């Protein structure tokens, strides 16, 4: 604990993630609405958008 | 002899096949689709891409 | 350091505004950017190490 500014414990974690190579396991929080269907309409499907 | 012509034909057919497939080249960029880059790079950076 | 202990996390919501809020982190950096909206998006075999 003296070295305070030199050697002080820093934790450190780092998360890695693949980017929408196949349907997505792990998801944000984003709610999900109806579809429509012969609709000029944006989509956002699992982040394809 | 027709060929002649044909070669006409497929050389501008060919050139359009070309242009298409360029848009897959990710030009050094993250991607190659518009709408992920801005979804995963803010726009500060995401211009650069 | 030896062990670079690591979880592989699936099948699960992730939110990440409660790393932001959370322990009055000092320094953080993404190396992919977007901060702010990493919530938006779907992720595909997620694997944080610490």
């Amino acid at each position: 604990p003296t070295y305070g500014v030199g050697h002080q414990p820093y934790r450190v974690v780092v998360l890695s993630f693949e980017l929408l190579h196949a349907p997505a396991t792990v998801c944000g929080p984003k709610k999900s609405t109806n579809l429509v269907k012969n609709k000029c309409v944006n989509f956002n499907f699992n982040g394809l958008k | 002899a027709l060929g002649k012509l044909q070669d006409v034909v497929n050389h501008n057919a060919q050139a359009l096949n070309t242009l298409v497939k360029q848009l897959s080249s990710k030009f050094g960029a993250i991607s190659s689709v518009l709408n992920d880059i801005f979804s995963r790079l803010d726009p500060p950076e995401a211009e650069v891409q | 350091v030896y062990a670079w202990n690591r979880k592989r996390i699936s099948n699960c919501v992730a939110d990440y505004s409660v790393l932001y809020n959370l322990a009055p982190f000092f320094t953080f950096k993404c190396y992919g950017v977007s901060p702010t909206k990493l919530n938006d998006l779907c992720f595909t075999n997620v694997y944080a190490d610490s």
